């Protein structure tokens, strides 16, 4: 845990509180993460930090990222994270739509990691692809912890503003400030869409463009289907209905990979608008579409 | 496998229905009890030298101008906080200076001293509310309430958290549970 213990390769990616490097440990010879977060003596250490520091000893899993240790030096903390040759958006970049096999092995993999979370209580907040990291053995393993929080406690303080804007659920987005593990199934989805198309399904600009987006394709609540979205905040009731689009023929342009109705079966479990009906993570993973990993 | 200090805890225990007052209480009581257990021992310290600098930022050199229940009043007067935020805390001390042997027998890990009292009280407030909360209050306007320069704040921050990120630290119902179980589990040997 000395300083000296890592050397520090080139830059692999940067964040708001943290610039990820490649590193060495020096006496095995083994390949390291280095996450550097800059420790600002007037500002404080970052909240992202501490949490995610909080689960390193805790949440432990073949489906998530391994963080060994945490190194403070002048201004900067330094957390040493197993390597991952890749992460999600990069892996796509470098091609964009995935063959559905491989879709289907990354999407287990992430519900696996995921249902670890939930069983013990922790909401990650920002699932997307660049926080799901890939190595070249095929494993996915959800990183980037700095969100997570902790459900079924106390609080004074909620943040609406959780989860990157593109895969942030609806029912959050109208300001819901009681959504539990919902939220994290909601950007499971997103990214499954993501997967097969090699396009963000709802890419919004801004918190109104991304409902319009998102009504758009799974139509406008339907107070009958979700009697509770009257208490949320920024529900409209009176906004003109729209009925729900065909999620296939969306999807299919984009690939030329056939989606069967147990693949979209599938995905309509994952993105219903009211967070009650979505899927959990261990339904998610007994769905017959998984069926031949058994 | 679970932090030691939960050995006995029930996996599906009730986050305790306690009070901002109790949970303030606790809190100190809990200070009090280390510092009774402290001048018995003499203890094994730190596994590094690295934890060991981190832990002298604690030592106050004069006498603080508040006591320390005086102290909690003032920051709960001025931050208004949940009882969560106090029980998150209590555990934080908890786990810095306790553990179990083999036998679930509880063991004191490190001297706490009088004069690292009020730097620690300060740390583990501050740690465990960006622990439990998406919003807290800025850097600026807790360092005034604790009457510390910013810079202070985020060394103790800091130091606080290398000197425990070494055992499990997870928030859940048990560990709220468990600042007050290891309570009443340390008042009956005192």
């Amino acid at each position: 845990s000395s300083s000296s213990q890592f050397k520090q390769l080139e830059k692999l990616g940067n964040g708001t509180y943290a610039t990820v490097y490649k590193g060495l440990n020096k006496t095995t010879g083994v390949y390291v993460a280095l996450k550097e977060v800059k420790l600002d003596s007037e500002e404080g250490t970052p909240s992202t930090a501490i949490r995610e520091i909080s689960l390193m000893k805790e949440l432990k899993h073949e489906n998530i990222v391994r963080l060994y240790d945490v190194i403070h030096t002048e201004n900067k903390l330094t957390l040493v994270f197993e390597f991952m040759d890749n992460d999600l958006k990069k892996y796509m970049d470098s091609r964009r739509g995935l063959e559905l096999n491989l879709v289907k092995y990354f999407q287990w993999q992430l519900l696996q990691g995921l249902a670890f979370c939930h069983e013990n209580k922790i909401l990650h907040r920002d699932l997307k692809p660049q926080n799901l990291l890939i190595n070249k053995r095929g494993q996915l393993k959800l990183g980037d912890f700095g969100l997570a929080r902790a459900f079924g406690i106390p609080v004074n303080t909620f943040s609406s503003e959780v989860v990157t804007l593109w895969y942030r659920a609806p029912d959050v987005l109208m300001g819901s400030r009681t959504y539990s593990t919902s939220i994290d199934i909601w950007s499971c989805g997103c990214i499954l869409a993501e997967m097969i198309t090699g396009k963000p399904l709802f890419p919004g600009t801004n918190d109104e463009e991304q409902l319009k987006l998102i009504f758009d394709i799974m139509g406008t609540p339907n107070e009958s289907l979700w009697p509770s979205v009257t208490k949320l905040p920024k529900y409209n009731p009176n906004i003109q209905q729209r009925p729900p689009r065909d999620l296939r023929q969306v999807l299919q342009p984009h690939t030329k990979e056939p989606l069967d109705g147990n693949l979209m079966d599938f995905l309509h479990g994952l993105l219903q608008l009211n967070p009650d009906m979505r899927l959990s993570a261990k339904q998610a993973l007994h769905h017959p579409w998984f069926a031949e990993y058994y | 496998s679970e932090n030691p200090l939960l050995h006995g805890i029930p996996v599906d225990v009730e986050v305790p229905h306690i009070s901002v007052d109790e949970a303030l209480a606790n809190f100190k009581e809990t200070i009090e009890l280390l510092l009774k257990l402290s001048g018995n021992r003499k203890c094994t310290g730190f596994n590094t030298r690295v934890e060991k600098k981190e832990y002298s930022n604690f030592y106050m050199k004069s006498k603080p101008t508040l006591s320390s229940a005086d102290f909690l009043k003032r920051i709960q007067d001025k931050c208004e906080y949940q009882p969560t935020v106090y029980l998150v805390a209590t555990f934080l001390i908890d786990t810095l200076f306790l553990t179990r042997d083999g036998n679930n027998i509880l063991q004191l890990k490190l001297n706490l001293q009088e004069k690292e009292v009020h730097r620690m009280i300060i740390a583990a407030v501050r740690l465990s509310t960006k622990l439990l909360e998406d919003f807290v209050h800025s850097h600026e306007y807790f360092s005034k309430v604790c009457g510390i320069s910013k810079r202070l704040l985020t060394k103790l921050e800091v130091s606080l958290l290398i000197c425990v990120c070494n055992t499990k630290l997870m928030v859940s119902n048990r560990k709220l549970a468990a600042s007050k179980l290891l309570l009443n589990e340390l008042r009956s040997f005192c």
